[PDB]
């Protein structure tokens, strides 16, 4: 059947489902447990199966990350946590050097099948360490490969995706998005996912493919690459200005889906990428690298990118640092134009 | 067949909501039992010092033992007034919070003695490298609650110009190093700054905080490897209130041993010191310092406390643990256990508490009221988005140039 | 006066001459006080400046940092070292959540002037830990400035330069470039600087501005955007193809010098990125996305990238994996091709 | 004025080029002074077996003390076997090196007793977790020297396809973790795979191993936080050869501490071993083994040993410690101490000694003939390069299709 859930309770739900599928599937990190996570992400887990499968971390991400690369190579399938997006530096080197290259040196004699699940994003008044976006601090990383939900249905379908996938998987989840979908208007005060589209989650086991990214507003103008909280924004956007932009969600960062993206590009003539990430060396470098490649000859416009500044995540200014339905739009206008 | 099946061990907190915690795991002593060894004591000859409790005040409120000598009364009225207004200030900030006029707080109740009663015992020049959670520490050095209440506000007058989330203030001039919400991190830098006054012949030392939880984290190992390895002149202080947001110290590696003993392990003296007795915070505090800038060696104190507020303003512990603990825990109200001591001693009295209550009570008002004049979250009176992108280098470079002109 | 110097001994100098100039100057690592370094280049600054100045470090990088970054609070100016950039990665969090932020988050009050030689790049047998280049995870971060020289006058004077810099500086060091210059042919073995151009070093003190780029070969068929040992390789490239490709060396990564390459491509007409570190998300992708931002119009073909595989640094199968001089004549043919 | 100008402390060995080395630091103990305890000893009761030394064989090469029960003379037999074949080994891959026919390589001379004794403790389905110095594992478990020259080589024989420098071997068959460049890695990964076979309730154990060096890692600490806080079955092995490349043990943190006592500060039952008494070995590793297997714990053993060659075929230890430094070792060589004791007993003598060398100078002669005949450094006969895009994931994805289509 069906239930109506947030991203919450579909990321719950997705380990939750997971965690009865597969007997190796194990869940643990910071408050995790029996507090069932700062997030509500994991409530009842460990009381329905236990703490040996379910259990709280000390606060240490590369022990956290580093006992799981452990774990794997025993064979387990470990789905583990870490509180912020902006908390995973400590385990750097876990993840560089070992989590993305063990299937490579060991000519695949050891794996590593874990999942990373890091809340990122901004937009919520969380400051420095409470809301960057550090997805190009590994899509850089051969090995690795990153995805980021935009919904509950994706959320949990690319969550059990990405827990079943024999690579190494860093699972963002913007929180901005915890409860209800986000456009960057602060102004008008937001409703939860229930009045929404896409809240609608099956109970049971279910997949949203990785390397598939989603359509979400079909147009002609401009093609829209982006993820997150920002394809609320882009879609928003779109309206405001009035320009028919297309917005994809890449959903899986990287690897990507490279076919819809040259597609959609290769009919429109002009794209504008757009993440919550700084702006230098960010993603949407590699994403303007990939369109100039495939896409030169059907460029009617030079590339844009509406991303955050080159700046650390400020506390005060949030409105005026997050990429807005404003400073989306007039993106949005400045490609269309002659 | 030969073997039983290994079992995977997670530590539970014997207390959970319906419950009633069984405070035994505290290794507690009585008041004055602890020796005090001499300031050039070797780290190895500290071990059981590691595994006991320095504490003075006894159960009546008398002091008790060598912790107990040489303690000038003004500096414990000096202590009251510090725990106090912190308290107080505390109390404001969270009220302050749930009227929507702080975006966060984290409170410091029950632990009001620790930070002030060493930044009691160092020097102004002394750099601490504190959490988020040593704010008594500001208190005791008489920082303006104006510029405090700014920071918390994010106002036109905040000196972080808004660019960093309530509470991770940050006071050159208080010695007082600027708060970074990655945990552990400031442990290390810490032993650093220590390390640069050995290096340029100074006789500044540095204090260095973390909590039970953040112990784990892989930079507290690293602080006290360089603590050790070069002798720098540091105070290295975990502050155990026994929680980590839900986590209960046990997860954090205590089950069965103490923090202190990590210390005696890396080669550093060690004290674990009555977290909520001011005389001994003071009085561990000042031995600990003048270890230090006598040359002596680093020194590790765990301070047993108890963390009585929520986490945050975000929290709410009557999740995981029983809603009555602090009424329970053994070693009680530091606030409460100081005015006990501070009046049968003659040197304080209800009427001075009564009013020093009032006057911080005004006090904090006041600055309160003279804060809001610079702005609100509901004002739009904030710090300029030019500002922004100041700082980030020494020089605004280029394409920030462009990034400021784009807006 | 000027003596004919190494990278190495250039680096050496670099160290010697600010140890002297700036009492404050400090500098430690592993291996790097008695025996002076396992590159040799600290030999004799220990015995020169004694123990206090120059000294033996812990294995430990976050600690390494981490105690700069407090030495730097205090007011000294730590020149400090992580023997191969292959293992900066544990002081991630030291140096992206710490040194980079230090002077914006205290606005001002606390400032980190540090210097990180991390000897960097393969083409000698290193394999995974010994030779990769992990630019792209140091010029995303806000706060942070990434030079990387290609000469022994270079190597000095750039040196000198981020030591003085007030801004945290990661100092890259191409080890393949340490003895000599390199092509990328193995084939032909390797000749000292004694007897190549730039290793005529003054003795005393000097700098290289900082935030400027360098014409290696003037040309006017194609801009080629490259820095470390790939400088002399394009230089080769360009002279086995025919093209007459204009050779620029960046010097600073990041920030650059917007304007020498701009300036560069709007003449040619045409850009080739060349780089070691792996294609995806690497710092070529930025300089793509630059590029095409400012030159979409004079631009007369897509911008080609040449760099390493998304793969980890193999030891084998080196000279397959490192972009030699036929891999970017290739490259440098395809640009050329209407 | 009142205090003195404070001052960095930077350690030094006692030792350089052109000295003797002052080896009395080494917190030593006599043969069979050390007490065996029982595997169920609390951790917090090792605290001065962490500060002295576990040693079986005296002076004279007898077997002295609580350690010396229950031991098989066959197993020693394998002991010296084990040794034997290392040492031959290493030495005959440094002149590989040296003839350019291999890349790199690193020597265990004089650590040979270490890996090969716990291998002889645990069994093949305990997966050990090893630095790139324990080679003697590999010997102790009869893995195929063509095998492991062929990897040395990056063969068309290579197991791991030429991807991985020389020595960083990867055995999953005879339970030896694919070898890391990064220092200290394996130590928390160690913890894990036990905590994995905790959580499955199976009886297999984890054995993991780190050099004096790299305990001053992050990954260190980890490691026995999440050991201790999960009771997780492992043998946590910590090898103090005295160095690190260049640096004297004492910049790690062993000036007046030991690493086993490290343990002991995280609560973690430890040992302080001598690494060239391979009857000790042997029976201090059965020990921390039989607790594992139990249920009883994890284990810290310091191995006390000396580096004797050459940190790798790329140093000169001639720049940095006396060039007679090995002489001068009170623990003396393990195969020669063993061989001793093991005459002694009547269980070897000259002549299976001068036998078992010639015949290991054989087989390695035989296995490097049998390796070359699959390519070396100069025939270019080596791996694929299109094996080179294999294995990154477990896929070969579009972007790495197109990659080696463009090669």
């Amino acid at each position: 059947a069906t239930t109506t859930m947030t991203m919450i309770q579909a990321l719950r739900s997705a380990m939750d489902v997971m965690l009865e599928r597969d007997d190796n599937v194990v869940v643990y990190g910071q408050d995790v447990g029996y507090f069932g996570g700062v997030f509500r992400c994991t409530e009842g887990l460990q009381t329905k199966y236990g703490k040996s499968r379910v259990f709280d971390a000390p606060i240490s991400e590369s022990g956290i990350v580093g006992t799981a690369v452990g774990m794997g190579a025993y064979g387990l399938r470990p789905v583990v946590e870490i509180q912020f997006a902006d908390y995973f530096y400590p385990a750097s080197d876990q993840i560089v050097s070992e989590m993305a290259r063990l299937r490579y040196r060991s000519a695949g004699e050891f794996i590593a099948p874990l999942t990373l699940r890091m809340p990122c994003g901004g937009g919520i008044y969380g400051g420095q360490t409470h809301s960057q976006s550090p997805e190009a601090m590994f899509t850089q990383v051969c090995g690795l490969r990153t995805v980021m939900p935009s919904n509950p249905y994706d959320a949990k379908g690319l969550l059990i995706a990405s827990i079943e996938c024999d690579d190494p998987v860093i699972f963002l989840e913007p929180k901005r998005l915890y409860n209800g979908p986000f456009d960057g208007h602060h102004d008008r005060p937001v409703t939860p996912w229930s009045k929404h589209p896409h809240s609608a989650v099956p109970d049971g086991y279910y997949t949203v493919p990785l390397d598939k990214a989603a359509i979400t507003r079909p147009g002609n103008d401009v093609s829209v690459l982006t993820y997150g909280t920002t394809v609320y924004v882009a879609q928003v956007a779109a309206e405001e200005s009035g320009v028919d932009a297309e917005v994809i969600d890449l959903r899986s960062l990287w690897p990507l889906d490279l076919d819809t993206i040259v597609e959609s590009v290769k009919k429109t003539g002009r794209c504008v990428v757009v993440h919550e990430a700084t702006r230098t060396c960010g993603f949407g470098a590699e994403l303007v690298s990939l369109v100039q490649e495939h896409c030169f000859h059907h460029l009617e416009a030079p590339i844009e990118r509406v991303t955050g500044w080159d700046t650390p995540y400020p506390h005060a200014q949030e409105w005026a640092y997050f990429p807005g339905p404003s400073r989306v739009g007039a993106a949005l206008k400045k490609v269309m134009e002659v | 067949n030969e073997y039983a099946p290994l079992r995977l061990h997670v530590p539970e907190p014997t207390g959970r909501p319906g419950c009633q915690t069984d405070f035994s795991y505290l290794r507690l002593n009585d008041a004055g039992q602890a020796r005090k060894p001499p300031v050039d004591v070797d780290a190895a000859d500290t071990a059981d010092l590691s595994y006991s409790l320095v504490r003075v005040l006894d159960e009546q409120g008398d002091a008790q033992g060598p912790w107990a000598e040489d303690i000038d009364p003004q500096i414990l009225r000096q202590g009251m007034r510090a725990m106090l207004k912190t308290r107080i200030f505390d109390s404001r900030m969270v009220v302050a919070q749930r009227q929507k006029k702080m975006s966060f707080y984290m409170q410091s109740l029950g632990e009001e003695a620790i930070g002030s009663g060493q930044a009691l015992a160092l020097n102004r020049t002394d750099m601490c490298f504190p959490t988020y959670r040593q704010q008594s520490i500001l208190m005791a050095r008489d920082v303006s609650l104006v510029e405090m209440i700014c920071q918390l506000l994010s106002n036109e007058r905040d000196p972080l110009k808004g660019r960093q989330l309530p509470i991770m203030y940050s006071v050159r001039e208080a010695g007082f190093f600027t708060i970074s919400g990655n945990l552990a991190t400031q442990f290390v830098q810490a032993v650093g700054w220590a390390m640069a006054s050995a290096i340029k012949g100074d006789t500044k030392i540095a204090s260095a905080w973390i909590g039970d939880g953040a112990t784990a984290e892989s930079d507290f190992h690293t602080a006290l490897t360089f603590a050790h390895v070069y002798r720098a002149p540091v105070i290295l202080n975990v502050v155990n209130n026994q929680w980590a947001i839900s986590t209960f110290q046990a997860i954090a590696g205590g089950e069965s041993t103490t923090f202190a003993g990590r210390g005696v392990g890396c080669g550093i003296a060690s004290l674990r010191v009555d977290g909520n007795d001011f005389v001994a915070v003071y009085a561990a505090s000042r031995w600990a310092a003048e270890r230090a800038r006598r040359g002596l060696g680093p020194s590790l104190i765990e301070w047993v406390t108890y963390r009585a507020g929520p986490h945050s303003t975000s929290d709410d512990p009557s999740k995981y643990r029983p809603a009555d603990d602090w009424s329970h825990f053994p070693l009680g109200d530091p606030i409460a256990r100081l005015k006990q001591h501070l009046i049968k001693i003659g040197h304080w009295s209800e009427e001075e508490h009564q009013a020093t209550t009032a006057e911080f009570e005004a006090a904090v008002i006041a600055a309160q009221k003279e804060a809001e004049q610079y702005g609100t979250l509901a004002n739009g009176h904030i710090p300029s988005a030019a500002s922004m992108f100041e700082d980030v280098y020494k020089e605004m470079p280029d394409h920030l140039r462009r990034q400021r002109q784009e807006l």
